[PDB]
């Protein structure tokens, strides 16, 4: 399918000096890079971070991303400090690109401010958020005029280099990206949903890929009532999912809990409820 | 204009709790706004020194999310429990973590 790559920014503003910076790289939901800010230098989470790229090249685009880091703080603080009443505030950018099915690319670089979305950098233009008025449109005024060569370097950023990039990375890291780790199940009993009203609970954890398929059942007939948990994260890259379901007492018996995952190779995962029916 | 979303946290073990074997405690805290958290995981109230956490991240409404962890042995004795302080919170707020 698509593939993505994005390097995310989080800049907390607190006062007209203080200000803090986060940074860190991802392929798809893996965390493949940080950003160590004391030195100011791009730390490569996996072997195969580097992705292709020589050293000479990451050691250029670690002093781009010092000097992008200087001015952007600079220039905000320049404009904030005129009303120490907005402070604190909250800068965050989305930037990177992704590849769609056919090879084709597409690159974004999107900026929040206090959780909501400021502007977006569309085709080749920066296009203010419907929702900020002054701030969005002072900012693309300020962006599409007087600080330009950041323009062109955004541009080639998130459709040029991002790509050749995201394609090393994936070829690096093949072994890893491309892997399958099969879940464990256990069932359990959540706490009674009422009187004589039983609860079984379904834990799938430590999969990947994270696409997963859980359900409770009746032999085939799936049961419409279990309700399914959120596709939570372990450390380690792997994922947890919960399933339950409230029952009558007497109707437990015969229900178990099926879980499909790509790395089961076809048998999948079935365990019955058994609760204190073995002796 | 500012967005303020409270924190979602959610309390899971790694492995069954098999009470007495080595496992992991996780506490993911999603959805809140803005970044600053205070996140802590209690073992009978106390906090819990060696305890790691992912690097912030967000989701694509803009709000963050992380993930602490901390490996534990499981004794009947022992409760734990995860206890985030956020903006949105006028107290923290405390969801302990059930053996199921
Ligand atoms: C890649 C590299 C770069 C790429 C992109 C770069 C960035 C992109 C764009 C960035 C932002 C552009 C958008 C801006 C829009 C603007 O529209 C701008 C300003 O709008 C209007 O401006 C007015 C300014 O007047 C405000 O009115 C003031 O409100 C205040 C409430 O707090 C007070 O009421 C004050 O009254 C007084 C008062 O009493 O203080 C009266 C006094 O008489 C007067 N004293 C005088 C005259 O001497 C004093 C005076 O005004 C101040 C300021 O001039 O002077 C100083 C002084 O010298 O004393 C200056 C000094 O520097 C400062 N001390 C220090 C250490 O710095 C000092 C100090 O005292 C205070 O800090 C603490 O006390 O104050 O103010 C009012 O004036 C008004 O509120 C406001 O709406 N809106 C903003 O939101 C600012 C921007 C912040 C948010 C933006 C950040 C996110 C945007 C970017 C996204 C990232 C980039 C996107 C892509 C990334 C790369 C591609
Ligand atoms: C700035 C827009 C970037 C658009 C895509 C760039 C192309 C990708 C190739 C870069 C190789 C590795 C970069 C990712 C790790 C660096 C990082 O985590 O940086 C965050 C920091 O700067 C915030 O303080
Ligand atoms: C500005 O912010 C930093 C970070 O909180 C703090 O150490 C500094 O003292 C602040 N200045 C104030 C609150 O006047
Ligand atoms: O397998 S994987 O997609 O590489 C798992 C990524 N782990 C992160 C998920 C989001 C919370 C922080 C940890």
């Amino acid at each position: 399918e698509h593939v993505s790559f994005h390097v995310i920014q989080i800049f907390s503003f607190v006062n007209q000096s203080w200000a803090r910076g986060q940074g860190s790289g991802w392929l798809d939901e893996l965390q493949t890079h940080g950003w160590d800010s004391e030195s100011g230098t791009i730390i490569f989470l996996h072997q195969w971070s580097k992705g292709q790229f020589s050293n000479e090249e990451l050691s250029d685009l670690e002093l781009l991303f010092r000097f992008y880091l200087f001015g952007l703080t600079r220039e905000i603080q320049d404009h904030a400090s005129q009303d120490y009443s907005k402070y604190p505030f909250e800068v965050q950018v989305k930037a990177g690109c992704e590849l769609h099915s056919g090879g084709s690319p597409e690159g974004f670089f999107q900026v929040a401010f206090n959780g909501l979305d400021l502007l977006s950098f569309q085709q080749t233009t920066w296009v203010p958020s419907p929702g900020c008025g002054s701030l969005a449109q002072s900012v693309c005024h300020l962006l599409n005029h007087q600080y330009e060569g950041v323009t062109e370097t955004v541009y080639n950023l998130i459709r040029s280099t991002c790509p050749r990039f995201l394609l090393g990375l994936l070829d690096a890291g093949k072994m890893y990206v491309h892997r399958q780790v099969r879940p464990e199940a256990w069932l359990s009993s959540g706490p009674s949903p009422g009187p004589g009203r039983l609860q079984l609970v379904c834990h799938v954890s430590g999969f990947y890929p994270k696409p997963v398929w859980v359900m409770w059942m009746r032999g085939e007939q799936e049961q419409q009532g279990t309700q399914l948990g959120d596709i939570l994260p372990n450390a380690n890259g792997t994922w947890y999912l919960r399933a339950t379901l409230d029952v009558a007492d007497g109707e437990a018996a015969g229900l178990s809990c099926r879980v499909k995952h790509s790395s089961l190779e076809g048998q999948d995962i079935i365990l019955y409820w058994r609760g204190s029916l073995v002796p | 204009a500012a967005i303020q979303r409270t924190p979602k946290i959610q309390v899971y073990s790694r492995h069954p709790a098999e009470n007495g074997k080595s496992n992991f405690l996780n506490c993911y805290v999603s959805g809140f706004h803005p970044s600053d958290i205070e996140v802590d995981l209690l073992k009978n109230g106390e906090r819990i020194e060696k305890v790691e956490h992912s690097d912030l991240s967000f989701s694509k409404d803009w709000s963050f999310y992380l993930l602490y962890y901390t490996e534990f042995t499981p004794t009947e004795k022992d409760e734990y429990a995860c206890r985030v302080n956020h903006v949105t919170l006028s107290q923290p707020k405390i969801v302990k973590w059930d053996r199921d």
